[PDB]
RNA sequence: UGGAGGUGAUUUAAAUGC
RNA sequence: GAGCCCGGGCUCCGUGAGGGGGGAGAAGUCGUAACAAGGUAACCGUAGGGGAACCUACGGCUCGAUCACCUCCU
RNA sequence: GCCCGAGUGGUGGCCACUAUUAUUGGGCCUAAAGCGGCCGUAGCCGGGCCCGUAAGUCCCUGGCGAAAUCCCACGGCUCAACCGUGGGGCUCGCUGGGGAUACUGCGGGCCUUGGGACCGGGAGAGGCCGGGGGUACCCCCGGGGUAGGGGUGAAAUCCUAUAAUCCCGGGGGGACCGCCAGUGGCGAAGGCGCCCGGCUGGAACGGGUCCGACGGUGAGCGCGGAAGGCCAGGGGAGCGAACCGGAUUAGAUACCCGGGUAGUCCUGGCUGUAAAGGAUGCGGGCUAGGUGUCGGGCGAGCUUCGAGCUCGCCCGGUGCCGUAGGGAAGCCGUUAA
RNA sequence: AGGUAGUUGGUGGGGUAACGGCCCACCAAGCCGAAGAUCGGUACGGGCCGUGAGAGCGGGAGCCCGGAGAUGGACACUGAGACA
């Protein structure tokens, strides 16, 4: 890693924008647990190792 | 060797043990 | 980095983001947020998690950074939000998670009787618990009178 | 940590420490409860007086053979029984029985008898008081009773 | 855990030297080793340092010119008086000329030579020649 | 080129000496 | 309010039949135990048995055996 | 001839040598020596950042630690020893006042690097419980089938003639789970291995999401601990201390062979030992590398579209080889010695 | 490895040159201990002394300083002062 050269996670930020409903949501890459759109009630990402894997096709601006 | 000694060690101590005991 | 207590395995390293001032690409203001919190606790989800929700899907990497400077006196993060609304457990989540899964053991030996492994973190987890009731009484979660014990675990779940 | 505590008040544990590891110095805990001055004889002293019994010889060790000249004298106050060996070449004469016998012990108290003795702790210098290597020397002084 | 994070940062420093890499990267950090690394410089010791503090930690980033031999802490970090440090004088240092038994005083912080020079003393905190 | 296991193992070869 | 005495209990010093072991002496006897796979590998904790060294069982260990047979590793 | 010289030598004691008592200044794989492993009490030891006090700590002053002895000067006795005068030190363990605030203590505040904590994916001989299958050995019953078999270097004792071994069919019992199986995994340790399900311990990783120094270690203390043994109850195929025969052998209380009890299994309890090893206490930091391997992550190619087959970086573990260094040497060498 | 019964403290009192469980009446249940008490051994204590590069270790001799004793053990007078 950079442990004594300054750790800085694996991570980024990046807008994912909803197929059902069109709801913009900021979401870490590594989903942890099940997100869940707050204007549809879908699961956006599902939680496994590493980066959460996205359920299906949903657009994506990366930030 | 350690056998031997146990054993000798054990019996010397029943022995002198059955002759405190009785 | 690690610590290998009852193991030899070296622990997760697992690493904060170096962000010392918060993303502003993320906006949120100091109403909203105090908004979410209170609505996760509502649920019965509780701080780590309730840290966990508002990261993956609010996009919130910790409370302090967003929130401070808002009254400089300290870091304001989740249960600080939660004690000045009065939905704070009095018993911190730290003990009361330990303590919780801690009466649940004693139930499985109680029918199976016959368990090295199973007798043998009870003994580890009561020893954290301990330590966990020790440095709090001097500090003040929890009063000075207190003592640990089976019994006095299986009032506190109940 | 190469043993020991080190910390500013931790000392007292050094300090038993030390005392605790002081006693396997056989010597040490010998004299310092008094076990060299106890058991020898002599109750400590340089040199002890006492009567002949008897004259004795006994042999020499494992490469070795030869007649020591050694006596058996009865420490006086003390009143312990000690066999001893004797300087000199033709010595055992000089020596009547029931003269009065000095004796000293002979290289380091330890118990050590030289490498050839076996027993013998002591030395003699003294018939009716008038040493023994003076009466190797004919001219010096010769014995009387 | 840790403790004597001075120490750990020392220890490296010299098996850093002793290696002959180029720079150095102490992950704890601190005041203790931060204003001895400060007086080391001064005297001269080693290089430049930069150290960027995290919200993790300090972490000094140290040039190593070739200079060192052997810095150390100490242990139980003994009291010193201003009439005893010609004893630790002797032991510690490797001759008269070197003069960086750094305790901490007083006035502040100084080596030995800058110690002796104002006159005043205390309790040890490592060594440096 | 040098190291670790798993199992066949061989009875046709006899006590002592300062 | 001493020394003194008396009856009992407990402890310590001088000294005693008898009894235990040590470092030995190495010309008697029994055996070959270990050290070479010591001629049944050796040790090990535990248990029984044998005159002795010791043997055997069960579990462990290699500070383990010699090729052979099979398996891996720079 | 050498030493020393009115001395020189013997015995005894103490100190030195002896960093053989380790503060200065010792070790502990194999030389003596790591507790079989863990827990946490007493203790010692403690991440950063700000403020108060100034208890330790340093600085200055002041009260004081008799004389003597010691060390230095000068002076006195012919000389010195010895003494006189003047200066210093002295167990030196005490006290009063002023001053500093780095460190340490204490108090208060503040922070996430340590610790703990959570969520989601994941492997495994971890534990317990219930369930269930098959192997082989034995036993018992029917059939078939005769002159042996067993055992050894040779033999005997012993199996078999109301029939053994053997083969076929049927039934009953207890133990255990080859290959799989790996230089493999899991476990604190003892240790752990058919398959399936329930309950349950630990562990890895991605994200530090929460607590905010809560830490380390650990005398005492407490707890777990193979096999053997012991206790009470139940069970008992094979195996098998003791034991009973044969052989061997000069003799054999043996190695080899044929019987055989305790035990080996289950349940509850006790007992607590080992070459309980990696002969290597634990925790943190630092210090060339290479390779194989297990599990988790990641970027690709392949694809049977399953991380199934491979390349590389990373994290955790598990081996081997080796630079610098250490070691007496063997060796150890980012799993440190 | 647990010890302690005037034993720790309280009130009031006696006695003493005088404070004080010193002693005593009443009341209370403390006091001391693993930061090693109690018990057992050994031993006058200090200035110093010996040794050692130092750190340290051993030692209490003349002499000085302070305490204890006078055949063992108890006891008062007389005197400012002694239990001599």
């Amino acid at each position: 890693m950079a442990k004594p050269i300054i750790p800085m996670p694996r991570s980024r930020f990046l807008r994912v924008k909803c197929i059902d409903c069109g709801n913009e949501q900021i979401v870490f890459s590594h989903p942890a647990t099940k997100v869940r759109c707050l204007i549809c009630g879908a699961t956006l990402v599902e939680p496994t190792g590493g980066k959460g894997i996205v359920k299906a096709k949903i657009l994506e601006v990366l930030e | 060797m350690r056998w031997k000694w146990i054993k000798k060690r054990i019996r010397r101590l029943k022995r002198q043990r059955k002759k405190e005991r009785g | 980095m690690a610590r290998m207590h009852a193991r030899k395995r070296g622990k997760s390293g697992s690493k904060r983001p170096p962000r010392t001032a918060p993303p502003i690409w993320v906006e949120y203001t100091v109403e909203e947020i105090e908004n979410l919190v209170v609505k996760l606790r509502k649920e019965g989800y509780s701080t780590a998690m309730i840290g966990t929700i508002l990261r993956d899907q609010y996009g919130i990497p910790s409370v302090k950074l967003f929130k401070d400077p808002d009254n400089p006196n300290r870091n304001l993060t989740i249960t600080r939000i939660l004690e000045k609304h009065g939905l704070a457990p009095e018993i911190p989540e730290d003990l009361m998670f330990l303590i919780r899964r801690a009466v649940n053991l004693r139930k499985h030996l109680e029918q199976h009787p016959k368990d090295l492994h199973s007798m043998r973190g009870l003994q580890l987890i009561e020893s954290k618990i301990r330590r966990l009731v020790k440095y709090y009484k001097r500090k003040g979660k929890l009063p000075k009178n207190w003592r640990y014990d089976p019994e006095t675990a299986k009032l506190l779940v109940r | 940590g190469k043993k020991a505590p080190n910390g500013e008040f931790a000392g007292r544990k050094l300090k038993l420490k030390r005392k605790k590891f002081r006693w396997s110095d056989i010597r040490y805990k010998r004299r310092v409860l008094r076990l060299k001055e106890k058991s020898d004889p002599l109750e400590g002293a340089p040199q002890a007086r006492g009567i002949v019994l008897e004259k004795i010889a006994v042999e020499a060790k494992q490469p070795n053979s030869g007649m020591r000249k050694a006596v058996r004298v009865q420490l006086i106050k003390n009143g312990k029984v000690v066999t001893a060996f004797c300087p000199g070449d033709g010595a055992i004469k000089f020596i009547d029985e029931h003269d009065e016998v000095i004796i000293e012990g002979i290289g380091g108290p330890k118990g050590g008898s030289m490498g050839d003795i076996p027993g013998i702790r002591y030395k003699v210098v003294k018939v009716n008081r008038v040493s023994l290597k003076e009466l190797v020397k004919g001219r010096k002084e010769k014995p009387r009773r | 855990t840790l403790l004597d994070p001075l120490a750990n940062a020392l220890s490296h420093i010299t098996n850093s030297e002793r290696v002959g890499k180029r720079e150095v990267y102490i992950k704890p950090a601190s005041k203790l080793i931060g204003e001895v690394l400060r007086v080391m410089q001064k005297y001269g010791y080693i290089g430049e340092f930069e150290f960027i503090d995290d919200g993790r930690a300090g972490v000094y980033r140290v040039q190593l010119l070739g200079r060192i031999n052997k810095a150390g802490a100490i242990k139980p970090r003994f009291p010193v008086k201003v009439s005893e440090f010609e004893k630790w004088e002797k032991r510690f240092l490797p001759a008269f000329e070197f003069g960086i038994l750094i305790v901490s005083t007083s006035q502040g912080v100084m080596s030995h030579k800058e110690a002796i020079e104002k006159g005043i003393g205390g309790r040890l905190i490592a060594y440096v020649y």
